[PDB]
């Protein structure tokens, strides 16, 4: 259903649907990448696929995992430039929260603040809605490990396990069955469940270099990006 | 950008303002609002709309508002625009009272809101305020007065007028049965009930379906009393009694 | 705020919006103005009294200052803003350069405001053409007309509104040297133009004449009827 | 002292079901009296009265500015202002100008709108509220008024007694202050009626 | 004003006197100097009464708004950082010296906030005119880790020294005790000084005053 | 069509067409190649001379953005000069605010964020340039980054921009960039440009070469004329 | 068609149409020629007259003692840029007490021209200039297009029928460095002669010659002063 | 770089005279998940149906029923992000009233102020009208008050109302009951029943979010309490 420029700008349409926001969701899938996150009893793990098309690109520079704060880390799925901008805005908002309020931002709040910035982009024309989705992992006292996802539309929710990118209907279902009988995964199990879910949906059986894993643990709150060798040890263990 | 812009204020080739005319049509869809002026007092009666059973009815008359101690208004049109205008009217009256310690006369209040309504048509590429409201008030300068303000910003001082859904029919009955120079608010109230019965398609003019407010000067104080449902009920019965008497004559 | 030009030149070289604004004046009620040797006179028509409506609120003749007075044909709302703006300038002219306001100055001010709306971005042009009639310190009566575009021309006699062309032709043909004179005859010339007005109601036409040495006085309806009776007597004399 | 330039005195007291507000009627610049009828108690509604004493320009500006706000509140919310709410509204008005204070010290003495429990309050120029259950005095002769009030107030007083106690306290106290005096007006508010009286005073 | 605070094992007890003096005359005999920043946090204010009351209300409002968005009990660090940043911006023009005590997830905390925007976190803090006198009680009788009763007795004794040893401080003692499981505010915790009874009746019989003019207005 | 008019509009497919059209302008530009050697970065630009009357150095596409940073530009030259000015300014602000020369990783990100901002709004057009920034520092080592009109900044061991981008990168991949000495790398850069020039598609061109490295002591500098010319001689000899 | 309306819009072929249309404005303009020698720079211009009674519009406008700008495009646009250039040279003299380097001024001129060609609403400037200057580096001639791309040129021509001038300047470019001021103007007026339609000929009224050099501050020689430079010319080879 | 942005209203009067964009926003409210509000004599009950698409989502993280202030709560039908922007705005307005008057905001006042923000979007330029309709509830002066604000900004006080999918059926179901003589809030059961009539697979403590405002104040019912009410729901 189309009225006037309903599909050309972020204005309501017959059936009360923001077509431009729906187009933005397609943008995240436009980049050929997928990311998965799993929350365990004591740790939260984020995994992404890193594809280096040409050897000349430095592997270190091509990362879709960024550190918002010492205790909070994120995986960005979508257009790279737009995602890098959302990373800077999140980093700034956390620094302000610490300065103004005296305590590090709760991971729940960082998602709402980035989502609130996103909703205005939909509300006011002259700003494109944005084409990046961010998943945030952090340990919050009395909440345990937490994983949160912010949609381009500005939707936010808490996520025990989730995925975003080209193939996510398959990823959510594969995780949903595993979530049904998880019985609280251990740190190795959480890395294994995330890596296996990505391996099956992509059907690549990827080697350690091809993927990036970042984990936050109750024992070690600081967000850590696993080295390829550390990823390999987990990768061989699932392979066995 | 120009492509995503609505002209709003641009003149038609004919020379009329298209958006203002369209706003006038919205006032036509809204519920009936009628005012009759009598020497003893000026009265505003309007028809309540969407009277679903579950509504609380705790707003002490949604259609009627008290702008000042000596002035009141009822509005037909988009409710959101009305709320903005009714608040603005109250501020303009108060600002006059502070600058000159005397109540705003009446036409001054109507002109001041009218200036704002015209300004929206004049410039800013912004939607006009699609509301038309009748003002009933008393002033030392010219006694009881009644005014109607259009969305365009033009205003009038009609002794009797209706701005609701059946305005053309109501005005025709009012012109024929209004007796110039004859007061008695009671006669004006009866005329209002008769106009309401013609304007409202629903028969019996149920008391809940109608709201009546009368502005009268008592002991030099100006009292904007709102008729209770029981007072409205007795009035409807009196109109029915007159209709019954005509049936007896037939 | 909104910053785009509402009026832009069309390929024919004409500002289309200004022509459309003039069309609004054409739809406006007719207004007639003449200047007497000592008494300036202006009149309005199409009162269209609805009986319930009150005439004082709808009056289309106003005094901007003691020296000057104005009549408007066109969108009623736009005129109320222009009249109040002129009233402020006339009092402001006294606060600065202390003295009364010359009639030409007030017409230039009203014209400049009207021109500025055409030469401004985001604002639709005013839809009112006005007849400003006043007496200067010299005491010469002056009448001027302001276009919606913003051009002022001095006029000894002129009319604006619906059927302005017919009244204008009648005024030039019926115009008498000595400006009729006798005061009553100058008022009668407007009354004859009012008869020339399509409604020809009599009571429906309302006119106000300024002595030009005193203050603007609205003709009483009975007083206007007596002047209409003088015109009717002249019609009987013509028969 | 800006406060003593125009002079002034206001006192309020609490009774069994009544509240009393009183003020000196003198208006003067320096030592020269100008008028004997200046209004310092301005009604803020039925059963609520506010008394402002201080620079006369401020006494008038605050009462006028408060009425503008009260009238809009009463229209937006149908209920008459509660006495406690009015005190907060005045304190907001006084604080908005904390850096350049209005030189007035308002005393509010009204019964509650629905229940009828007496409320007496006094405020500083900056805007600190001081609800009390006995008496509030805010004038150039504040100390003299306090001494009489402390020694004359009784816990529960019928309207007649409250009037004698406020009348004697203002009259005796105003006499010992040179820049205030020239008559006292007592407005005693009870639910049935509002009684306003002018007391015989030394016009010296 | 004597405002005193102590951190006792479980929580913080905050005490203040109840007298406001304009010039050298007692305007208020019962002014509450303990204010509700939040359910878990309370503050004591000494300084301009208007500044202390207004500064507390803004922080309480911002914390209540923060708590509704956060969904969790507010931290005393948040209140203190908010208060210090506002007071620093005003550069001492807003004259409020505030003793902030609250029990948070982290544990019981006490801070002293000065008008220029400087804050010190300490086990015992006293601010106001009678502050030096209360600090003498605190230095002599403070022992780390105390039972609720022992702390309450210490805070009341500190305020009493200020009430009896400072002309500015006076009136009743008010004490608010905050703990992780309970918050207790006793507005008239102690009433050390009472006005004496009046020996002679001074009541004025009706007709002892003269009315030049009288009017009666019927109401409703 | 009708979704390509503004950069504030997402296509139903999920892309900003206006950014893609801007990238097309970069493709139209002549090739500029940058290679990261063992000690520094070398950039060579193929600038065809439209008119013989130009006196040389006209429309130079190599800019010394900061003492230690230099940029090679492909795209509308006018857009590039503006970007270099933003880069020169961002570097100056860092030295004034923090007291040391800006890290190249930060400069590329800060300039890239500016390029990204233009895409989000209808009011400003997306940038039409894809410059490359290269810096050598003893503390952080030689770094090369390329920022495209979208705002994406990726570290490259070797990179090319423009019409002959595919041909140049293929020739670049054969070179052993990680171990080659910078003076040796210059002759290779000259050869790659001479091969990808096209000869008859474009008129005679002038080779512009820049050196940032240990030899230049950490200062971006134009290659000395004696080091050049011999490099041109090798390139002409190698092609034949 | 839709793409042609604004600078902000980019074509599917990635070329900005409004910039190209602004480029055309320079082409619909009087031809101007600039040449440089080792010590002096000359900017001959062909003034065009609307009517025989009307005076030819002035093309060469003095910016500072060391710099003069020819114009080939909308005159009002040139005045806005020329005002900016006079101001920029004045500020350099005021703070640094030295003449602004000519190349540095051309750089500032481009940055000002780029900002309109990008932002919405604002229109591309539409004037082509041929700045001439002398500085420590020496004589300079710089062409500026509405695209905001400056070009440092030893010789140049801009406007209608300019191609013929470019061909002559290119064929004789080698002779320019080693020649006296009279010869440099003589090659430059010969270049204007090619731009002129064959039936029309160079006359004192239609030609303006401006010279800046090591010992010469910018001088806009015109009218009778132009006559010695015009004299000694070989007859036009028609 | 574009600064404030468009200054021209995106909502304009139709030839008929009804604003088209506000009507489209109403469609989103109707398309929204079902939300039911019932005011009982002791207190208002607000019930909404939250069905997360997958077990992966944590229901506890986001609350559709939110407390604006101690005595005022809001439920929404329509786009979720817009409701969060209104909820933050309403909390700010309620606190600003408290700071000025030192009394909790009257329930009706919050609705008018929230509605005025909603109207501003319709008249103001660039911004689309809000797509959310709220059912604010409060307990001021003892009497419970339930109000609904539409995207246009018109506010109506309802003893009972429902918005979202099958709102008309919900309104009729409430019309059949809702005697309004229920001194106790046994309307918590009726609100569960009205959502149940249009509920999909099942009603569980996770599926329904219920918030009750009583003399004590607005409290979101605990998941255990929702289970107790869902259990033995007639
Ligand atoms: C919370 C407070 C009641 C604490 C109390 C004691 O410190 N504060 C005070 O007593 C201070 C004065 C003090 C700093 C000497 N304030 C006051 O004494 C009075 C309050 C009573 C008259 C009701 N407030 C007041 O207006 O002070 C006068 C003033 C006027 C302008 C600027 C600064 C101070």
């Amino acid at each position: 259903s189309s009225a006037g420029f309903d599909r050309h700008i972020t204005i309501f349409s017959p059936e009360g649907r923001l077509y431009q926001v729906e187009y933005a969701f397609k943008a995240i899938n436009q980049g050929g990448l997928t990311s998965v996150a799993v929350r365990g009893k004591d740790c939260a793990v984020i995994v992404t696929q890193k594809k280096v098309p040409d050897k000349l690109l430095d592997s270190s520079t091509v990362t879709h995992l960024f550190k918002i704060t010492e205790n909070i880390g994120c995986v960005m799925t979508g257009m790279t430039a737009d995602s890098r901008s959302q990373v800077q805005r999140a980093r700034y908002e956390a620094a302000n929260w610490k300065y103004k309020y005296g305590y590090e931002i709760p991971v729940d709040m960082l998602c709402k603040r980035i989502a609130d910035i996103s909703q205005v982009y939909t509300q006011n024309a002259e700003m494109r809605p944005l084409g990046c989705c961010m998943i945030l992992i952090g340990i919050d006292e009395e909440q345990g490990p937490q994983v949160y996802k912010c949609d381009p539309a500005g939707y936010y929710c808490g996520f025990k396990a989730t995925a975003a990118g080209v193939k996510q209907t398959e990823s959510t279902s594969f995780l949903e069955k595993k979530v049904k009988k998880k019985f609280d995964w251990t740190f190795e199990q959480t890395v294994e469940t995330a890596i296996t879910c990505l391996s099956t949906v992509l059907s690549i059986d990827f080697k350690p270099s091809e993927i990036e894993v970042g984990v936050v643990t109750v024992e070690n709150p600081k967000f850590r990006i696993l080295t390829e060798a550390e990823i390999d040890a987990h990768l061989v263990a699932l392979a066995e | 950008s120009r492509r995503y812009d609505s002209r709003t204020t641009i003149f038609s080739p004919e020379g009329r303002l298209y958006q203002v005319e369209y706003a006038m049509e919205a006032i036509g869809h809204a519920g009936t609002c009628l005012g009759i002026l009598a020497n003893d007092g000026v009265l505003l009666a309007a028809e309540r709309r969407n009277i679903h059973k579950l509504l609380d009815e705790v707003f002490f008359s949604e259609k009627i508002y008290k702008l000042n101690e000596d002035m009141a208004c009822s509005v037909a049109g988009i409710t959101s625009d009305a709320n903005v205008l009714t608040n603005e009217l109250r501020l303009i009256a108060q600002r006059y009272l502070l600058q000159y310690q005397e109540p705003i006369p009446c036409e001054q209040l109507v002109t001041a809101l009218c200036d704002i309504k015209q300004a929206y048509t004049q410039f800013g590429g912004k939607r006009p305020f699609g509301v038309s409201l009748l003002y009933i008030g008393w002033d030392k300068h010219y006694g009881f007065q009644l005014y109607q303000s259009d969305p365009s910003g033009n205003y009038g001082g009609w002794k009797a007028t209706c701005i609701g859904n059946n305005s053309a029919a109501a005005v025709s009955m009012l012109k024929q049965d209004y007796k110039e120079g004859e007061m008695t608010l009671k006669s004006a109230l009866a005329l209002a009930i008769k106009v309401l019965n013609k304007t409202m398609d629903v028969s019996k003019l149920s008391a809940e379906k109608v709201e009546i407010a009368t502005l009268t000067r008592e002991n030099g104080k100006t009292v904007i009393r709102v008729l209770k449902q029981k007072e409205v009920e007795q009035l409807i019965k009196k109109h029915e009694e007159e209709e019954a008497k005509a049936e007896r004559e037939k | 705020s909104y910053d785009r030009a509402i009026t832009v030149f069309s390929p024919d070289g004409h500002l289309f919006q200004v022509e459309y604004a003039q069309e609004a004046v054409k739809k406006g009620s007719t207004a007639v103005g003449v200047r007497g040797r000592d008494i300036v006179v202006l009149g309005v028509e199409k009162k269209s009294v609805a009986k319930l409506q009150d005439e004082r609120t709808v009056r289309k003749i106003c005094a901007l200052d003691d020296n000057v007075c104005m009549a408007f044909a066109g969108l009623t709302a736009d005129a109320r803003i222009v009249i109040n703006r002129a009233r402020v300038e006339c009092q402001s002219h006294r606060l600065t350069v202390e003295d009364p306001v010359t009639v030409e100055y007030i017409t230039r001010y009203i014209a400049s405001l009207k021109q500025r709306y055409t030469q401004s971005n985001g604002r639709r042009p005013f839809g009112i053409s006005a007849l400003i009639v006043g007496f200067d310190f010299d005491g010469t009566p002056r009448l001027y007309q302001t276009d919606p575009s913003g051009t002022y021309h001095a006029w000894k006699a002129n009319a604006i509104g619906r059927g302005a062309k017919s009244v204008r032709e009648f005024l030039e043909k019926n115009y008498t040297d000595e400006a009729i004179e006798t005061d009553d005859l100058t008022i009668k010339l407007v009354i004859k133009a009012l008869l020339e007005v399509v409604q020809s109601g009599g009571k429906n036409i309302e006119l106000a004449v300024m002595r030009r040495d005193q203050s603007l006085k609205i003709l009483n309806p009975e007083e206007i009827e007596k002047y209409v009776a003088e015109i009717e007597k002249e019609k009987e004399e013509n028969e | 002292s800006i406060m003593s330039y125009n002079g002034g005195a206001v006192m309020a007291m609490k009774g069994k079901n009544c509240v009393a507000i009183a003020a000196d009627r003198r208006f003067g610049i320096q030592a020269q009296m100008v008028t004997t009828d200046f209004q310092k108690i301005f009604p803020m509604g039925d059963r609520l009265y506010i008394g402002l004493a201080g620079l006369a320009t401020d006494v008038q500006t605050v009462a006028q500015r408060l009425k503008f706000r009260l009238n809009l509140y009463e229209l937006k919310e149908g209920r008459q202002i509660k006495p406690y709410t009015l005190m907060s509204m005045v304190a907001n008005l006084l604080y908005e100008k904390r850096f350049g204070p209005y030189y007035t010290e308002p005393v509010i003495a009204g019964l509650d709108p629905k229940t009828f429990k007496p409320f007496i309050c006094s405020l500083d120029l900056i805007g600190c509220p001081m609800v009390t259950d006995d008496f509030v005095v805010s004038g150039t002769c504040a100390e003299q008024m306090y001494g009489m009030c402390e020694s004359l107030w009784e816990p529960n007083m019928d309207p007649d007694h409250l009037f004698e106690t406020i009348s004697q306290a203002m009259l005796n106290a105003v006499d010992r202050d040179a820049v205030s005096g020239m008559g006292v007006i007592v407005h005693i508010i009870e639910k049935d009626k509002i009684t306003t009286r002018t007391l015989k005073a030394r016009m010296d | 004003t004597t405002i005193a605070g102590v951190v006792y094992k479980d929580g913080i007890v905050l005490g203040a006197d109840t007298r406001a003096t304009e010039g050298m005359v007692v305007a208020d005999k019962n002014c509450s100097k303990i204010h509700f920043i939040s359910p878990n946090i309370y503050c004591c204010g000494a300084g301009t009464a208007a500044d202390t009351d207004m500064t507390t209300q803004l922080i309480s409002s911002n914390l209540e708004l923060h708590s509704l968005s956060t969904g969790r009990l507010p931290r005393v660090v948040t209140a203190n950082r908010m208060l210090k940043q506002m007071l620093f911006r005003y550069q001492g023009y807003i004259g409020a010296a505030l003793v902030l005590g609250g029990v948070d997830v982290t544990g019981p905390h006490l801070y002293s906030i000065y008008p220029h925007g400087s804050t010190d976190k300490l086990p015992y803090v006293t601010m106001g005119s009678g502050s030096l006198a209360a600090m003498a009680v605190f230095e002599d009788k403070f022992r780390p880790d105390m039972e609720e009763e022992e702390a309450k007795n210490l805070v009341s004794e500190a305020i009493a020294a200020g009430i009896f040893n400072d002309l500015g401080s006076g009136s009743n003692i008010d004490l608010c005790v905050i703990s992780k499981n309970k918050l207790d505010f006793l507005r008239p915790y102690t009433v050390p000084n009472k006005k004496g009874t009046r020996l002679g009746r001074y009541r004025c019989e009706k007709g002892t005053t003269a009315v030049l003019t009288e009017k009666i207005t019927p109401l409703e | 069509t009708g979704y390509d008019l503004s950069a504030s509009t997402f296509s139903p497919d999920g892309r900003v067409f206006q950014v893609e059209y801007a990238m097309k302008a970069v493709e139209n530009s002549s090739t500029a190649i940058g290679i990261r050697c063992k000690d520094g970065v070398v950039f060579g630009v193929e600038k065809l001379v439209l008119s013989k009357l130009y006196e040389e150095g006209s429309n130079k596409r190599l800019f010394n953005v900061d003492r230690h940073v230099g940029m090679a530009v492909a795209g509308l030259l006018a857009d590039a000069r503006s970007l270099a000015d933003i880069a020169r300014e961002e570097a100056s602000n860092f030295r004034s605010n923090f007291g040391y020369n800006i890290p190249l990783k930060h400069l590329a990100d800060r300039v890239a964020m500016y390029v990204h901002a233009y895409t989000l709004y209808s009011a400003v057009r997306p940038f039409g340039c894809s410059f490359m920034l290269g810096s050598y520092s003893v503390n952080d080592g030689a770094q090369l980054y390329m920022i495209d009109p979208s705002g994406v900044s990726y570290g490259y061991w070797g990179c090319a921009i423009g019409k002959a981008r595919q041909a140049a990168k293929t020739e670049i991949e054969k070179l052993q960039m990680k171990e080659m000495t910078c003076r040796d790398i210059v002759k290779e850069v000259a050869k790659i440009i001479y091969i990808v020039h096209d000869e008859v598609k474009d008129k005679a061109f002038e080779l512009e070469l820049s050196w940032v490295g240990e030899l230049t002591n950490g200062r971006h500098e134009i290659v000395p004329k004696d080091i050049r010319e011999e490099a041109e001689k090798y390139a002409k000899e190698s092609l034949k | 068609n839709q793409y042609d309306n604004d600078v902000t819009v980019w074509s599917p072929q990635g070329r900005i149409h409004q910039i190209e249309y602004a480029m055309e404005a320079v082409k619909q303009g009087s031809a101007t020629v600039g040449l440089k020698s080792k010590t002096h720079a000359v900017l001959v211009a062909l003034k065009r007259a609307q009517s025989e009674l009307a005076a030819h519009q002035k093309k060469i406008l003095h910016v500072d003692n060391h710099i003069g700008i020819s114009i080939a495009g909308l005159t009002a646009d040139a005045r806005l840029l020329c005002n900016f250039m006079r101001q920029e040279c004045l500020d350099s003299r005021f703070v640094f007490d030295r003449p602004l380097p000519v190349s540095r001024l051309v750089s500032l001129i481009g940055s000002k021209t780029q900002i309109p060609t990008q932002r919405y609403g604002r229109r591309p400037y539409g004037v082509g200039l041929l700045i001439a200057g002398y500085d420590d580096m020496g004589p300079h001639i710089f062409q500026t297009c509405p695209s905001a791309n400056y070009f440092d040129c030893r010789a140049m021509s801009i406007g209608a029928r300019s191609q013929s001038a470019r061909t002559y300047l290119e064929r004789h470019m080698s002779e320019f460095m080693e020649c006296n001021l009279n010869e440099l103007v003589k090659h430059g007026l010969r270049a204007l002669r090619e731009t002129l339609p064959a039936e029309q000929d160079l006359t004192t009224k239609n030609v303006s010659i401006g010279i800046v050099g090591k010992d010469l501050e910018f001088t806009i020689y015109d009218d009778d002063d132009v006559s010695p430079f015009l004299e000694g010319l070989e007859e036009r080879p028609q | 770089m574009a600064e404030r942005g468009y200054s021209f209203s995106l909502t304009t009067f139709s030839p008929s005279g009804k604003l088209v964009q506000i009507e489209y926003a109403l469609a989103a409210v109707a398309g929204g998940a079902p939300s039911v509000g019932i005011k009982a004599a002791n207190g208002v009950v607000l019930a909404t149906e939250k069905k997360q698409k997958s077990i992966l989502y944590d229901e506890r993280s986001v609350h559709k029923v939110e407390p604006i202030t101690k005595h005022i709560g809001l439920v929404y039908s329509g786009m979720g992000p817009d409701y969060r922007v209104l909820v933050h705005r309403a909390r700010k307005l309620a606190q600003q009233y408290y700071l000025v008057y030192q009394e909790p905001i009257p329930t009706a006042q919050l609705v008018q102020r929230v509605a005025s923000v909603m109207q501003e979007y319709t008249q103001s330029g660039g911004v689309r009208p809000f797509g959310v309709s709220l059912l604010i509830c409060g307990w001021n002066e003892g009497r419970p008050y339930l109000f609904q604000s539409d995207p246009s900004g018109a506010y109506f006080a309802w003893k009972a109302t429902a918005m979202g999918k099958n709102y008309v059926n919900g309104k009729t179901f409430l019309e059949k009951r809702y005697n309004e003589d229920l001194e106790l809030e046994d309307a918590i059961h009726t609100a569960i029943l009205t959502l149940k009539e249009s509920f999909e697979g099942q009603m569980t403590e996770d599926n329904i979010e219920v918030g009750i405002c009583n003399e004590a104040g607005f409290r979101r019912l605990t998941p255990t309490e929702v289970k107790d009410y869902l259990a033995a729901i007639a």
